[PDB]
């Protein structure tokens, strides 16, 4: 079995490190059993998206296993919303970079 | 580690609000069923399953409630970490394969109050920090535990009264899952001031999905949770 | 030299370049409270010990107790303040205000 | 070394709705504007301190530190001015309306070129406001001009890498020019850079009004004269 160390922030946020691409690009994610989709901030994110400024961004040009989809997505969580576009790549757990 | 080949994911370009500015994580890796997947994308674990990358198609969660313990938690892909739980796992069958949905027999308050008396449906959610229940039912609960409303369905308890509080038992699969007041209350400190946040939140989940109770990190914190995909069930143990 | 009293310095505490507050006293003997010396408002208010249980702010802040002051004079008149950020309500009272606390 | 204001009417707060006061580090507020804007027309602390002849000069001054590390964090001087916290001479502005500490603002020139408040505005010197406040549209122009982007509650954020590159903002008061360097009108947060300029519309008869908050006062030692009904400013030290 693979152990994924989780970081605890104020008993409110539990997140662990993952990898997207070849070579893996590191990102911290919430392993949410209440949702069924994987998403990370894109490098092609809007300048208006401030959250993007202080968070890791996926760059498809730096990955060799990246497969383009392009299909637009729209997620609505109780707390917030996000939209973007679909992509396909290799997901490493833990990061392994 | 493990490598999940040919995984479809979303590259977020717009994150309106403040929700994600505040957040310490970069994204979300959903682990519920493919039914609740946006644009019916095959989720990470379902792909990891299909690619036979694990022997057992199960995943475990240990969440530390210190909070500053090192590590602060663990996700075990393809098994269960015995060093983080006490006794044996007690399994509950998943009622609807969308969320990790189980039947909740009752919500018991030691002092007297019974809620969800005829039985309800609950979801085991790692992306929720508190316990969630219907607005009216949770309103009864906090009147019963002397808590007062703050804002956005959140209630606060005087810290001097936390000692005196009653336990809250959740009847799942016939067994009883007690939460002592120290389990269901959060000592929130800010600008050199301490408040005690009730681990119970009032929120109405609309149908067809709802009504639903949510067993968040407050629950999973006190009870090591196991998510079985081969047998479609959720197992619980006392966290160590 | 033997000089006359002169001006009163009230040391202020800075919190995150957002909050500037100093200590004051209400009553005889003075009861300490920290206040914002707001040049954008003209009213003095502190939390009362007689505050409603719903007022959470009250739980983590110093409360005035009229029974412990000898210079307290009851008025009782109700009040309501509206600031650009927030609001509050209560009742009026009269007492001695010391600057600094001097307790 | 302190004062005792006898027979002072104050409010004992019993209801504080919201989260505003939960968050707050202080217990209450001691208002220092004119008796006109006093709720239930109660005589304010300083007006009482004046009436009781507890000071020689009916003036009060504020020094506010712009580094939360520094000790003291600020100073309120009742009945005078602390010369150890200011440079050069005070430059006085006459109060236009005796309610708030209201002064006429000639212009707000952005070094880059843009000029807000071109025909002149009315401003209030407010210690209970941390940022600078101006009309929603005028402040919107300002942030387009400094490459800042909006978040919520009329607040704007600037990429920190761009703060060096930013233009100064001069406030023309009483004929003199009060410059704020980008480091003066920007605050580092959590690491995010919050613009010291906020958009908010104060409705009439009171408004429209600009608010010179702690951002301003922190850079310019402020004097509040009640005998002469004027506000004096000096380069803070
Ligand atoms: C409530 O306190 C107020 C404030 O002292 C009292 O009314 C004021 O009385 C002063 C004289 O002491 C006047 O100059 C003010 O103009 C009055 N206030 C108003 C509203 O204009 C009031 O009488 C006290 N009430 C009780 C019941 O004692
Ligand atoms: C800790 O930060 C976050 C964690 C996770 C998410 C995604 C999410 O909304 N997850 C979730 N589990 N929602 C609860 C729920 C409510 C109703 C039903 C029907 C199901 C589930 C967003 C977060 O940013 C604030
Ligand atoms: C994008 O991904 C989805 C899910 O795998 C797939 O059905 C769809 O055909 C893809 N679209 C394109 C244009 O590649």
């Amino acid at each position: 079995p693979i152990p994924e160390v989780l970081k605890n922030y104020m008993d409110a946020q539990y997140y662990g490190e993952i990898g997207i691409g070849t070579p893996p690009q590191c990102f911290t994610v919430v392993f949410d059993t209440g949702s069924s989709n994987l998403w990370v901030p894109s490098i092609h994110c809007k300048l208006l998206d401030i959250a993007c400024w202080i968070h890791h961004k996926y760059n498809s040009d730096k990955s060799s296993t990246y497969v383009k989809n392009g299909t637009s997505f729209d997620i609505h969580y109780g707390s917030g919303s996000l939209s973007g576009y679909l992509s396909q790549d290799t997901v490493s757990v833990p990061c392994q970079s | 580690g493990v490598k999940v080949e040919r995984q479809v994911f979303g590259e977020a370009t717009k994150q309106p609000g403040i929700t994600f500015i505040a957040a310490k994580f970069d994204g979300i890796l959903g682990m519920a069923y493919p039914r609740i997947s946006v644009n019916n994308v095959l989720p990470v674990f379902d792909n990891l399953m299909q690619q036979k990358l694990v022997d057992q198609n199960i995943f475990s969660f240990y969440l530390s409630r210190d909070p500053d313990a090192q590590p602060g938690g663990e996700l075990m892909l393809g098994g269960t970490d015995s060093k983080y739980y006490k006794g044996s796992l007690s399994y509950l069958n998943v009622t609807r394969k969308a969320y990790w949905q189980v039947h909740l027999d009752q919500v018991e308050v030691a002092s007297g109050l019974t809620l969800c008396k005829e039985g309800c449906e609950a979801i085991v959610d790692t992306g929720t920090s508190l316990m969630v229940g219907p607005v009216d039912e949770v309103r009864e609960l906090q009147k019963a535990i002397g808590a007062v409303p703050l804002i956005q369905g959140e209630y606060m308890i005087p810290c001097e009264k936390v000692s005196t509080l009653p336990a809250i038992t959740l009847k799942l699969g016939g067994k009883g899952y007690k939460l002592s007041p120290e389990d269901y209350t959060l000592k929130v400190s800010q600008a050199g001031k301490t408040l005690c946040l009730s681990g119970f939140m009032g929120m109405d989940i609309p149908p067809p999905s709802g009504p639903l109770w949510i067993l968040g990190d407050v629950f999973i914190g006190r009870y090591y949770t196991v998510f079985d995909r081969d047998n479609n069930r959720v197992g619980f143990a006392e966290a160590a």
